[PDB]
RNA sequence: AAGAACCUUACCUGGUCUUGACAUCCACGGAAGUUUUCAGAGAUGAGAAUGUGCCUUCGGGAACCGUGAGACAGGUGCUGCAUGGCUGUCGUCAGCUCGUGUUGUGAAAUGUUGGGUUAAGUCCCGCAACGAGCGCAACCCUUAUCCUUUGUUGCCAGCGGUCCGGCCGGGAACUCAAAGGAGACUGCCAGUGAUAAACUGGAGGAAGGUGGGGAUGACGUCAAGUCAUCAUGGCCCUUACGACCAGGGCUACACACGUGCUACAAUGGCGCAUACAAAGAGAAGCGACCUCGCGAGAGCAAGCGGACCUCAUAAAGUGCGUCGUAGUCCGGAUUGGAGUCUGCAACUCGACUCCAUGAAGUCGGAAUCGCUAGUAAUCGUGGAUCAGAAUGCCACGGUGAAUAC
């Protein structure tokens, strides 16, 4: 908004793993306004990730989350002249809803077997480090330190 | 000894009626797992017997009718939270910290003049 | 037994001719279980406003139509049968049956 | 069919439904009529908002 | 192929068809009923159908059976 | 006008309807159509008793009507006389028996109805509008409203271009429900065309 | 335009009428109406019939029919730049004004600006102004909690007989239905603030800050739209720009644009099983059950002018199996054959069904659109117009987000 502070009630914990964030990662992944295939997938790939990695299943994910992350974000500001790219500090929850969603469009564009192989073969590469969520994660990394003078 | 209430959330209206004893739950005179509870409500209708007590410490009796699957979720939820008067109203105030006291006034918001559904305004060309 | 509905747009207007009902029943007899509410039928229509295009201006319209429900059960006729024709029912519409 | 039995048709086709158009009856309106007021949205308006159809009232739900 | 489960012909048409095959083919009928049934009674016959303006002359032959009498009458005009 | 109509959006308020008859799908149109018929051969004959309003019901099958007027000589005069034949007419055209009342409404000025006659009755005997119309204004507060608004529209004094003039004087609030306003039109048919009037009386807030 | 196959329907071509299709004054004749026949596309002319009744002052009327004269009737003909009425937009933005008073020769100014605050010309303080009006809020409807009354055609907590189905004795606790009340008002506290307005937070509370939504549209602008809904000034036609009928046309088609529906698929398609809703209509109407049909449907045909009966077994959803990434078991246009059904009438030109064929389309350039919470997204149901017609309009519910630094 412009005048009045805004802030939006928490989601439910993830049912059974009480994940908060793996409930939000539940809405970020949901299409068409479906839950139920939203959390099937989500925990078939969660399985799928644990038994093939041979590690736990409630911080399995959070490694990827954790080497995804991004830390700053260049955002289009032109004070007297043209565009600049002028990186800035990213926020907590912003950091972590950005590296979410950069896991649920790189397991989009997959096309392996189906979306709970997929979201497990990111997850793995993103432990690895060689998947494409994190080929995308480089580039802020890459790009920022740019303008700092101009704000 | 018997004990009642109501719960509702988008016209969906429940009768909880707990009871002492060491049964199960049944909603719609029949068993909630059999009414596939592992993702119908899986952790929403056993919300409010978990926090306070134990949920094999109270017998009870839902129906609840009208509505769909989290419509009937939440109206067994909130009849169940207005259906804890074991002893005193002591546990109300745990209850009011997690907020599931207070019903979900939010509903279906109608469908206005010019509009598609309630806030889709058709597209129109050029400005 | 002789079960009586009336129906109005207004729901005030049934209201007092369904107290009228009752009191003259139970003056002239018994066995009265009173007005029954019973669902409101509510008939809703939508107007085209301008004369002439402008498909946007609407008007919404509707119409209450309230009914009353009453019965009773009096063995003795020459009550029922003098309860009937002394009423005008609030000049609203009401109808008679067993 | 049966006989020459469809062919009595010699009727002017007027009894018909169909040559009915049922428009409005103060003025006549093919478009914009309702059946149960009889009339045609723009005659229907001015006698409800001038108060003289009965139970009519501005919905609001 | 569609229309109930019987074709359909019209009276002040249908008196001609008797005089038409009676009488043996004379000349094309001028008619404006654009409502008959290609009928097998019609074999060898010619038949005049409006279109609005000018009655177009149509010759009936035998495989016009599920066709109509105003069908073979070209109302749409191009360049 | 682009303003809701304050004799339409009051009617569940503080706005008895004038037609209180009930009946089902199967007739209402025909009642509609009667009741119609009946207020427009009504008011052409009873131009001169300057009829305010006229409500109708339906009694135990048949048709009442009640005439509230400012003159109830003309209508009634000697005895029941001028209102049998009234009754009469209006129960042949009704198809059902007649009954019809008269009530009297005094302080005329203070009518909405009423007042716009006035205005339109006089214009058309080519009478100043200016003046007409504050004559009507300063009359109803003379009598006592909290408030009244006069408007008038049309080829004003035979003007080659149409406009627009009114005059408020008081409080007249059309937007609080809660108050009852008394709002009536009213034609004009002079020799350079149509000119129409409207009058809002305001009486009271409640 | 909330329903163009006839009509609708004015427009085109043909065939007809001239006091007329419709109102009203006059004369003569004739009950109305019901049945058929000749010609003709029909309108239409041209015959035979049947009928010849109420009031009836016995020279006729009232209901109605045919013919004739003249006043007339008629116009969806023109002018929305003559108009009434009605409507769109700026814009549900917070502004627009009037009395006295004062200042200026005057047009005008003031108030209405300033310091704070608010969604608000909302409120407080100051002040050359003091008051008021229209407008904002508030009165209205709906929704979210509780209470009183009432308890069937609705409901079943405690009991009973229970083909162990709320179905039958009964009861009314409860859901629910509809009438009347309570409640939320910055009200109680803390802090900030010129000590005021107000702001931030907390408690209580179902609902905390005009709780959510609707109705409500100021003075005025656009010579904005409508002479076609209707009315109406002026002009024009009146042996035709009026009236009747058949057919045709509004549905055309080398192109362009707007608004939508269905798809490009695996968060899926198909088969079996199987869940959970609200709001409405119904008498030339809704049309159970049963029988026939692979089908649209047909016969029988109860019940229902309605919490009873019917439309009407909601789809998404979930439990199993198949397809395993392709122009495919995705996709359905086009097209051929065969059928169902409304209607005098489905060819120009209707809807639905069975069999067969299976284009384009594998996410879409510049550019551009909606949405901040039950929102968007996606999934079903109903209603009006209507004999027969939706992907459109109006309306109800299920699942149910992301992001606002
Ligand atoms: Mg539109
Ligand atoms: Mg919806
Ligand atoms: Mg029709
Ligand atoms: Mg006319
Ligand atoms: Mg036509
Ligand atoms: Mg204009
Ligand atoms: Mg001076
Ligand atoms: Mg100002
Ligand atoms: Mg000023
Ligand atoms: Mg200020
Ligand atoms: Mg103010
Ligand atoms: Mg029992
Ligand atoms: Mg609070
Ligand atoms: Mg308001
Ligand atoms: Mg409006
Ligand atoms: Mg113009
Ligand atoms: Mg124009
Ligand atoms: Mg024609
Ligand atoms: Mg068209
Ligand atoms: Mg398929
Ligand atoms: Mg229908
Ligand atoms: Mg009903
Ligand atoms: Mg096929
Ligand atoms: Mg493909
Ligand atoms: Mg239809």
């Amino acid at each position: 908004p412009r005048r009045r502070v805004i802030g939006q009630r928490k989601i439910l914990p993830d049912p059974k793993f009480g994940s908060e964030l793996l409930a939000k990662f539940v809405n970020i992944l949901m299409v068409d306004g479906k839950k139920s295939t939203a959390e099937s997938i989500v925990y078939s790939a969660l399985e799928t990730l644990a038994q093939r990695s041979g590690k736990s299943e409630l911080e399995a994910f959070e490694v990827a989350l954790e080497n995804v992350r991004p830390t700053v974000e260049v955002k289009s500001r032109r004070v007297g002249g043209s565009t600049y790219q002028v990186p800035v500090e990213v926020r907590p929850v912003r950091r972590n809803a950005l590296a979410m969603r950069w896991i649920v469009e790189a397991a989009r564009k997959r096309g392996d077997k189906s979306m709970a192989l997929r979201l497990a073969n990111e997850l793995s590469d993103a432990a690895e480090n060689k998947g494409t969520a994190v080929k995308k994660r480089e580039d802020v990394h890459r790009m920022a330190e740019a303008n700092k003078a101009f704000a | 000894n018997q004990y009642y209430g109501t719960g509702r959330r988008k016209s969906s209206a429940a009768r909880v009626f707990i009871k002492p004893g060491n049964g199960k739950i049944v909603i719609n005179q029949r068993s909630l797992e059999q009414y596939f509870g592992r993702e119908t409500a899986r952790m929403v209708v056993r919300q409010p017997l978990e926090l306070v007590d134990m949920v094999e410490k109270l017998d009870l009796y839902i129906t609840v009718k009208g509505g769909g699957i989290s419509g009937q979720a939440g109206a067994i939820r909130h009849g169940i939270t207005r259906a804890l008067m074991e002893y005193d109203e002591s546990l109300r105030s745990e209850l009011r910290k997690a907020g599931f006291v207070t019903r979900d006034a939010r509903q279906v918001e109608r469908k206005k003049v010019g509009l598609r559904k309630a806030r889709r305004r058709p597209q129109f060309s050029k400005r | 037994r002789i079960r009586i509905r009336l129906k109005a747009f207004d729901h005030r207007l049934i209201d007092q001719a369904t107290a009228e009902i009752v009191e003259t029943a139970k003056r002239t007899g018994a066995q009265v279980r009173g007005p029954i509410p019973l669902p409101t039928r509510k008939e809703r229509f939508t107007v085209l406003i301008s004369p002439h295009v402008n498909k946007d201006a609407r008007d919404q319209y509707e119409i209450r139509t309230h009914l009353r429900l009453v019965d009773i059960v009096e063995p003795t006729e020459k009550t029922v049968d003098a309860l009937m024709r002394l009423d005008l029912a609030a000049g609203v519409d009401v109808q008679i049956s067993l | 069919r049966w006989n020459a039995v469809l062919k009595l048709q010699t009727l002017p086709r007027d009894s018909s439904p169909s040559r009915q158009r049922n428009r409005c009856r103060q003025t006549g309106r093919p478009h914009g009529f309702l059946r149960k007021f009889g009339l045609s949205r723009i005659k229907v308006r001015e006698a409800a908002m001038r108060g003289e159809i009965p139970g009519l009232k501005k919905a609001s739900w | 192929r569609s229309l109930k489960k019987g074709p359909f012909i019209d009276l002040h048409l249908l008196k001609k068809v008797e005089k038409a095959v009676e009488s043996g083919d004379k000349k094309p009928l001028r008619t404006w009923s654009r409502r008959s049934t290609i009928f097998p009674n019609m074999i060898g016959l010619t038949i005049a159908v409006h279109n609005g303006r000018q009655h177009v002359p149509v010759f009936v032959t035998d495989e016009m059976v599920g066709h109509k009498l105003g069908e073979f009458a070209p109302t749409r005009t191009y360049r | 006008g682009q303003k809701v109509h304050p004799n339409g959006i009051r009617l569940g308020i503080v706005k008895p309807w004038n037609s209180t008859w009930f009946a089902n799908t199967k007739e209402f149109a025909d009642n509609l159509d009667s009741d119609f018929k009946v207020r427009q051969y009504l008011t052409k004959e009873l131009a001169k008793a300057s009829v305010s309003r006229i409500v109708i019901e339906r009694p135990a099958k048949s048709i009442r009507v009640t005439i509230h007027t400012a003159r109830p000589g003309i209508v009634i005069g000697k005895k029941g006389e001028d209102v049998e034949k009234l009754r009469k007419v209006v129960a042949d055209i009704a198809g059902v028996p007649a009954q019809i009342n008269i009530a009297e409404v005094r302080k005329p000025e203070l009518d909405a109805k009423l007042v716009a006659d006035s205005i339109t009755s006089q214009l058309e005997r080519r009478v100043m509008f200016r003046r007409a119309m504050k004559r009507a204004v300063q009359n109803a507060m003379r009598l006592g409203a909290k408030g009244i608004k006069v408007e008038v529209s049309g080829r004003l004094g035979g003007a080659e271009i149409a406009r627009t003039e009114w005059y408020r004087e008081g409080r007249v609030p059309l937007h609080t429900l809660r108050a009852d306003i008394d709002y009536n039109t009213s034609e004009a048919h002079t020799t350079y065309g149509v000119i129409g009037v409207k009058v809002w009386i305001f009486k009271g807030e409640i």
